Parts: structure tokens; sequence; C-alpha cells
């Protein structure tokens, strides 16, 4: 009797976390119940600029909602590219993994202080964080750095409720110039294991596929 | 091609000497701004002869143009990294001094594939790629700065033959990307013919 659990239905339809809304281009990849609970999405694509699907994943705000775009590649935050529902981190202090981790740790500790570095009034809800491009952050040192990266993103989701979307290039980028450097991307399981959905875009017809 | 229309990083395949000269002339001639050309080359091949013909130093309206062109010979990625440091110092101080007219810098780099090759033989593939990456990402962030007192835009020259991926996409056996193709795919905003 003491152990009986009776839950109001309103518990099962209410969440403290934001979830990713897959665009039509990515529907039919996962279950119905699975899409309902998408918190971490990684996309692998060859495009330097964001593919249309990625563009749709972001710029998905409404009203006070904002997405934090950590623009390592200096694309999203270009003046001709900025959108109203985004906040941008594009800084020389955040184009390597050490600086990135420092910023995200500050965002977790003191969102106001971190967000002030993105030149933001705080009358809004932070819905998501996007990091583009993880391939630019690339022995066992990276497994540890990427594990640390994933752990801080997960803490941020727990505290702030934001979803997380990250992008990397396919393996062909890792071959290097003239193959001199020689999942279909080169990120540690330490990171990839944490993703709810991993999507791979192979192009003249671009096809989005689940991994 | 006007400065205001330049992307953060642009590839210019095999420009003719006359077109390069005219580009420089039109941009450094803009009134109400100070436009500078930093020409960084691995082969010391600024077309001085053609430039003097099209932009005679003996004409008054041309003096400032010559004064605002800076020439450097750069043999490897380590030297290019140092040059980027110097440019960022210039930009940072201009921005600071601008409140203690506007500066427009065109960074023009020829022979980046040979600088890369040189570095690669003196160090490693991994180190050369990381130095290339670090330098290009930095130049993008620099060019992307919203500041209106000082700006930079980067142009990278490559021979058309190093960009077959681009031309054939128009619409050959190959062992990976040339440096030009790698940059075209992963670092440059656009390519202008």
């Amino acid at each position: 009797l003491k152990n009986i659990r009776i839950y109001p239905l309103s518990n099962f339809i209410t969440s403290t976390k934001n979830y990713i809304n897959l665009p039509n281009e990515l529907r039919n990849l996962i279950s119905e119940e699975q899409e309902s609970k998408l918190g971490f999405l990684h996309i692998i694509e060859s495009d330097f600029k964001p593919s249309v699907a990625l563009q749709k994943l972001v710029n998905c705000t409404t009203g006070d909602e904002k997405i934090l775009i950590i623009d390592i590649v200096s694309i999203w935050s270009q003046q001709k590219q900025r959108q109203h529902g985004a906040i941008y981190m594009n800084s020389l202090s955040c184009i390597n993994i050490t600086g990135l981790i420092v910023f995200l740790e500050l965002l977790y500790d003191s969102p106001m202080d971190a967000l002030r570095r993105c030149q933001v009034n705080f009358n809004f809800q932070l819905r998501g964080i996007v990091i583009d491009n993880l391939s630019f952050l690339n022995d066992v040192i990276n497994l540890s750095k990427f594990e640390k990266l994933f752990k801080i993103l997960r803490k941020l989701r727990e505290f702030l409720g934001c979803w997380i979307i990250t992008k990397s290039f396919p393996t062909d980028f890792y071959n290097g110039i003239e193959n001199t450097l020689v999942y279909p991307t080169k990120l540690p399981d330490s990171y990839m294991k944490g993703m709810d959905l991993i999507i791979y875009r192979e192009v003249g017809r671009p096809q989005y596929r689940r991994i | 091609m006007e400065y205001e229309d330049l992307e953060l990083i642009t590839i210019w395949p095999s420009p003719t000497k006359n077109k390069l000269c005219q580009f420089i002339k039109q941009n450094l001639s803009k009134e109400h701004v100070v436009t500078q050309l930093f020409f960084i080359d691995a082969t010391s091949s600024f077309p001085l002869s053609q430039f003097q013909k099209l932009v005679p130093p003996t004409l008054p309206e041309n003096v400032r143009i010559y004064e605002n062109i800076r020439i450097n010979t750069c043999l490897d990625l380590e030297e290019l990294s140092a040059i980027t440091v110097k440019l960022l110092q210039i930009l940072s101080m201009n921005k600071i001094n601008a409140q203690r007219e506007p500066l427009k810098i065109i960074l023009y780099i020829n022979g980046l594939e040979v600088m890369f090759r040189n570095s690669q033989f003196k160090s490693s593939p991994q180190r050369s790629h990381e130095l290339l990456r670090d330098t290009l990402l930095k130049l993008r962030v620099m060019g992307n700065d919203e500041n209106e007192n000082a700006s930079i835009r980067t142009l990278l020259e490559f021979p058309k033959e190093q960009l077959l991926d681009y031309y054939l996409k128009k619409n050959r056996i190959k062992n990976g990307d040339s440096l030009a193709e790698y940059i075209w795919k992963y670092y440059a905003d656009s390519l202008f013919e």
C-alpha cells in the first residue's frame, strides 16, 4: 500500500526539457515515440555550409525562444545569414575545444554571464544549442576531451532543458589533403554513444539516412 | 569585384595579370576609406611590370595606392601564421585607437599549396593540417567581426588545374583532394572565376 504509485496523466504529457522537431526531410527515420523524445542529434554531412535539413532543424523558434549557435566555422553568424531567433558565439576564444569547453562550463554555471558574451536582454527561453563543426576540434586525448564535451552538453540539457545539435564532416575530410592523413565520421564513441539520433547525409541526389 | 562584395574567404582561380591589377586598382582607389593590400606569396611573383603599366607610379592619384600595398614572401605555414598574428594586431589596434578613416584590408595569398607542402616536409601531415586549420578558422573569425572601423577579407589564388573538382562539377583518376579542393570544400565561402 505504501508503495503504490498513481500518476496523473498530465505527468506523461508534460516535460521540463525541449525536444527536437525533425523536419519532413528527416521524418520516417525513427519511431513515433522516439521522435517525441529527441534530445541529442548529430548530423554528418559534406556541406561546409549547412544543408537545407540542418537549416530547418535550426531557425525553428517562436516568440521568445532562442537557439544558441556556436559558430566555429563563421557561417551562421555572418551578417547576411543571421536570423532573429538565434544567439551566436563566434569568437577566437571558442574555435578550439579547450575554449569551447570553457564557454559551455560558464554557460552552465552562469548562463547570464555566458550569454552576455554573445552580446545578449534576457527575456527569452533558450531552446537549443547547436555546434558547427565538431570536425574542426579534432590520441586518447580527444576521447577524453570529447567525453568532457559530451558530459557538459548533457549537464546543460539537464539544467537548462535545451536540446543539442552538432555537425561533423564525413570520413573523407579526415583523409586530409592528398590522403596524407590516411559511423562514417571520425568522432569517438565517447561522444557518438550519447546521441539519440545520428543522421548521415550522402549526396546529385542528397539522401538523409539514420545510423 | 568590390571590397563590399567579398566573402570572408574567396578562391580566385588563375587570375590574369591584367585582372589582378584592375582589381587592386579599383579597390585601393576607393575614397573615404583606407584600403590596403597585403600580398603574401611563396614565389615572389607580384606582377610588378604589368602593375606599373596599368597603375603608373608617376601619376599623382596613384602614390597612395603603392603606399598601401604590402609585399611579403612566405615559404611555409609557420610564416603565414606569424603574418596572420601581425594582421590581427593591426586590426585590433585600429579598432582600439578608433576611440582613443575606416581600415579595409585585403589579404591576398598566392602559393598556399606550396607553403603547405613545405611545412609538411619540415614537420608532419598532422601538424601541417592543424596549422592550416588554425590559421584559416582564425581568418574567418577576423573577417566576420562586426566592427566597422577595421575589416579584413581573404582571397586565395590557385591555378585552375588544382580545382578540377569544381570545373568538372560542370556539368580523371585522383588520390584525394588538392589543397585547393580541400579549402574549396571545407574553408572557403565561394570561388570567383
